[PDB]
């Protein structure tokens, strides 16, 4: 079944499972040809693929190199995930493997289907929530990986920092959600409220500055006011 | 030409011989249907009056023997039997023929839509789809349901059609995910016509059996799985020739032969659309997509 409001703390339970994104796996530059017509070239891409109960991030890294000499890549891009989803599956042992796995997108669910059915036990399911993983590109140290990279590569984050230590996966997940949906909604604001303060640093193993549980708490209260606002001079309200 | 003699009609039925139907009251003096054309399988289906619930009938061949009805009021049906002594059939028939107690096959001698719905249809594969060995003959009705929906309860009583199944392994071979589920040519020619099928005519056999079950007796799973065979060509990018124009005849007869007032449940809109207007064999089947344009053009 979709993944949706009712059940969202099923997230944070004890069976294995992984949020996987597609949006940044084939991503272009729109521009002109010296003849006046248009032509994509396309960069770096990365697959998301989180587990939401322990922030473990597998970032698959999508070199340009991959598309070469192919046709239809926005669904070659769909299969390509999925390709790689099941074969990161298939690396983890058995006890690390997910039970689930959730989409953020419906168009993934037949590719992740069919590269997944020698996992009869993993359910695929798509989700109604809108969430913002497409932002992930907006983290520095992940958009600066993506863009260096100059081969297929697979690299590991905790995307939650050190944040388990003190707080639950269900809070940590929403303040995720929270940063890379004001990301998303003015990643210029969200940038300078992350780093508006000088001696608030980010550890060389983080993605995210150090902040103290009250200084976290102001900060969401500013990334909030952000995206009410953002909806604001939006809708005009 | 042959007979299917009947030793009375107790209720009250509508009864069906392959397209044709006719109404036959409780106790009338009826003893069945003569001239039946030689050379193809038919079925003779029935809907009482009192109980419009369950159609059901019977696949035969009257060059495998001489089939009667009687009905059972136990169980409460007509039954088909078959009657093992020349002697008293060859007698019975002419004793009725001669008391013209029996409707004529009412076959128009223009008229080949029944052949051209069984061209490929083999009383053999029948009794394979349905299995019940000691009879010649295959019944059929509205409730049975496929092997393959079981899986997803009785197994006796199923109707044993190949399975089909887009998001199988056997459907697709490892490291061409992609390339075998959007292009399923694999699939149909070398799992299912070279592997299971053996040839297009048995596939085409099994697909016009599905259909006419599917009209004959409104079973939901034959026509899942006419839908199913008709969507596996159409969704390959390689088919012979041949199979394309065979399978514009076929289709552009059946939805000739449909039954106006039920196309709105025995067929299905993503599977027609797609085939007619989106995949491979989308320009493959004139004949289908004028006939369902001009017939049915609301399901597109
Ligand atoms: N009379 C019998 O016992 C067999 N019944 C029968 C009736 C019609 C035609 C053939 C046979």
């Amino acid at each position: 079944g979709a993944m949706n409001s009712s059940n969202y703390a099923e997230l944070f339970n004890n069976d294995i499972k992984l949020f996987v994104d597609d949006t940044n796996v084939y991503r272009v530059t729109v521009h002109k040809t010296f003849e006046g017509n248009v032509a994509t070239k396309a960069i770096n891409g990365c697959i998301f693929t989180l587990n939401p109960k322990t922030g473990h991030l597998f970032l698959k890294i999508i070199h340009t190199s991959v598309w070469a000499g192919q046709k239809r890549l926005s669904q070659l891009a769909k299969w390509k995930t999925a390709e790689e989803v099941s074969a990161l599956v298939r690396s983890l042992p058995k006890e690390e493997q997910p039970k689930q796995i959730i989409v953020t997108r419906k168009a993934m669910l037949d590719p992740l289907e069919v590269h997944m059915l020698d996992f009869p036990n993993i359910a695929i399911r798509p989700t109604e929530l809108r969430l913002p993983f497409s932002a992930a590109m907006s983290i520095d140290k992940l958009s600066d990986v993506v863009m260096k990279a100059t081969e297929p590569q697979m690299v590991l984050f905790n995307i939650y920092d050190d944040w388990l230590d003190r707080i639950s996966s269900y809070t940590a997940f929403s303040r995720l959600t929270l940063l890379l949906r004001a990301l998303k909604t003015n990643e210029e604001s969200a940038k300078m409220i992350l780093l508006s303060d000088p001696t608030i640093t980010i550890k060389s193993y983080h993605l995210w500055p150090s902040f103290t549980d009250e200084q976290w708490i102001t900060i969401e209260s500013q990334m909030r006011d952000l995206i009410l606002t953002e909806y604001g001079r939006k809708y005009n309200v | 030409m042959n007979t299917v003699p009947f030793t009375s009609a107790p209720i009250e039925v509508t009864i069906g011989i392959d397209q044709y139907s006719f109404n036959v009251k409780e106790n009338q003096p009826f003893h069945g249907i003569k001239d039946i054309p030689i050379g193809h399988v038919h079925v003779i289906h029935f809907q009482h009056a009192d109980n419009s619930s369950m159609r059901y009938g019977y696949w035969f061949d009257c060059r495998m023997g001489n089939f009667y009805i009687q009905y059972d009021p136990k169980d409460g049906l007509y039954k088909m039997m078959e009657e093992r002594d020349g002697a008293k059939f060859e007698n019975i028939v002419h004793n009725f023929k001669e008391r013209q107690m029996m409707v004529s096959y009412p076959k128009i001698d223009e008229d080949d839509t029944w052949y051209n719905l069984t061209e490929f249809v083999q009383m053999d594969k029948i009794r394979k789809i349905v299995r019940k060995d000691e009879n010649q003959f295959s019944y059929v009705d509205s409730s049975m349901t496929t092997v393959q929906e079981n899986e997803l309860s009785d197994p006796a009583h199923s109707l044993n059609y190949t399975v089909i199944n887009f998001k199988s392994r056997e459907a697709i071979r490892p490291g061409h995910e992609m390339e075998d589920f959007l292009d399923k040519s694999y699939y149909l020619n070398t799992v299912m016509l070279q592997g299971i099928f053996k040839n297009s005519s048995n596939y085409f056999g099994e697909l016009q059996f599905a259909f006419l079950n599917a009209m004959f007796f409104g079973n939901y799973g034959s026509s899942l799985q006419w839908h199913a065979m008709i969507e596996l060509i159409c969704s390959s990018a390689t088919v012979p020739k041949h199979m394309l124009d065979k399978l514009d005849e076929i289709l552009y007869y059946q939805i000739k032969t449909l039954p106006e007032q039920y196309s709105d449940i025995l067929l299905n809109e993503r599977v027609w659309n797609i085939c007619l207007y989106s995949s491979f064999q989308k320009n493959s089947l004139h004949n289908t997509e004028k006939i369902m344009e001009n017939k049915y053009p609301e399901l597109l």
